[PDB]
């Protein structure tokens, strides 16, 4: 029972940003590390997911090949809408056989200069929105990007990327099962991209963590 | 004479006439012809059109299959349409249950098993179709025939239809080990143009395909440019 942790996304002015840690757990070990937890599905679309790793594999499977072969056999290219729709009827369906999925997604895309993000949780529940998240980024990261898209008139590229590493270094320094290791999707001009790992800088050295100030007998 | 009525049914001699008749269909049908070459399979057909007034793109003869594979019917349409789509299901079985694009060989294999099934039940009917297959995978560049019996046989060129015989001759004077995708789309459209008869069916059009380095393996009809 590999299981990925936080995800989270964020739509700025042209595109929208998706992001997570490379890592699977199995309860409270780190097992593996070096994990790409994104996957592209079709041409403008890209999902992820928080929770049991092998259900993730396994609706995304069952996806990407109904994208792949309604393109090949005439029916066109598969949009973020449709797909969504597609994932949040499958994800209810096994819920109403009782054998749920049990993942949480969140998924985004670009197509005809529009960004996508919306979010689908185990029982079928979907909403979309500005900035959506799963697992402790629903409680660390989105109080941190509702506050940023607060601004009027929206986001930059480059401020969407301060605040989606803002969150990633909390989610390092409060969730547990994480660590300082992450990817960047961003969809923009009708086309996903995911970037290379990254770290986030922490800080340690305040004077109030030093050892005498949190020795708990003088 | 009751002998020809079912394919369930072997003739004093030992022939099977329902599957006789269908392979007739075959041999009035529009002619088509292909190519296995160093780079990649080109495959041509010569739609007759029965009315100026189609929209361009009716009543195509070449379907892909599966990313890197595709096949060319012959004959009657519709049959080769659910032959079309068990293809497709074998093609998407190979990926689902093993994790591979099937190869080439192995596809074609299984159209022929399909196409035989119908020729042994009382109910059912041999199809009216041969299928080119043509692909290329992990075992290189195929051009496999699959008729209305199930007999499946690889090839190098080959030509379907009523032009078949002389589009036969002149696929004999071609070079199978030098020629690439390029030459040959230009070779084999010239083949067709010349078993045309012009008296009977007077307005036709030609569709060519192609799985090649090229197209970085991919299946997909030429760009319309090219011809």
């Amino acid at each position: 029972m590999a299981s990925g942790g936080s995800v989270i996304g964020v739509k700025y002015n042209g595109g929208v940003l998706l992001a997570c840690d490379t890592l699977l757990s199995y309860g409270s070990l780190a097992k593996w590390p070096n994990i790409p937890r994104m996957k592209l599905v079709g041409a403008y679309t890209v999902m992820c997911a928080t929770g049991d790793y092998a259900d993730f594999q396994e609706m995304t499977t069952m996806i990407e090949n109904h994208v792949n072969r309604q393109q090949m056999y005439g029916g066109g290219a598969l949009t973020p809408n449709e797909v969504f729709c597609y994932l949040q009827r499958h994800v209810y369906h096994k819920r109403s056989q009782f054998e749920p999925c049990l993942c949480r997604f969140v998924v985004a895309g670009c197509h005809g200069g529009e960004p996508f993000l919306g979010g689908v949780d185990d029982v079928g529940t979907r909403w979309t929105d500005d900035c959506v998240a799963a697992g402790y980024g629903a409680y660390v990261a989105l109080p941190l990007l509702r506050q940023a898209l607060e601004k009027p008139g929206g986001l930059t590229r480059e401020e969407a990327i301060r605040v989606i590493k803002d969150c990633l270094r909390v989610l390092f320094y409060r969730e547990c099962r994480a660590i300082n290791k992450f990817q960047i999707a961003d969809a923009t001009s009708d086309m996903v991209s995911i970037g290379e790992p990254f770290e986030v800088e922490t800080n340690w050295e305040y004077d109030g963590f030093c050892f005498e100030k949190t020795a708990i007998i003088r | 004479t009751e002998h020809d009525q079912s394919t369930d049914i072997f003739s004093a001699d030992g022939r099977v006439f329902q599957v006789e008749y269908a392979c007739k269909a075959v041999d009035n049908g529009s002619t088509a012809v292909a190519a296995c070459c160093t780079d990649g399979v080109v495959v041509a057909v010569e739609k007759i059109l029965t009315s100026r007034m189609l929209e361009e793109g009716s009543n195509d003869r070449i379907h892909a299959v599966d990313r890197q594979a595709g096949v060319c019917i012959c004959g009657m349409l519709p049959d080769g349409r659910a032959v079309v789509s068990r293809a497709r299901a074998e093609a998407e079985n190979s990926r689902d249950v093993f994790a591979t694009p099937i190869p080439g060989s192995v596809l074609a294999s299984r159209i022929g098993e399909f196409m035989h099934v119908y020729t042994t039940h009382y109910a059912y009917r041999p199809f009216g179709c041969s299928v080119i297959i043509a692909s290329y995978a992990d075992d290189g560049p195929q051009l496999f025939v699959s008729d209305p019996s199930g007999t499946v046989a690889g090839y190098y060129g080959i030509a379907l239809g009523k032009g078949k015989t002389v589009a036969k001759t002149e696929l004999e004077k071609l070079n199978f080990k030098s020629i690439t995708c390029d030459e040959a789309v230009v070779k084999l459209t010239k083949i067709l143009h010349d078993v045309h008869d012009k008296s009977k069916d007077k307005l036709y059009e030609l569709e060519v395909a192609w799985v090649c380095n090229k197209s970085n393996c991919v299946f997909q009809h030429v760009p319309n440019d090219m011809i």
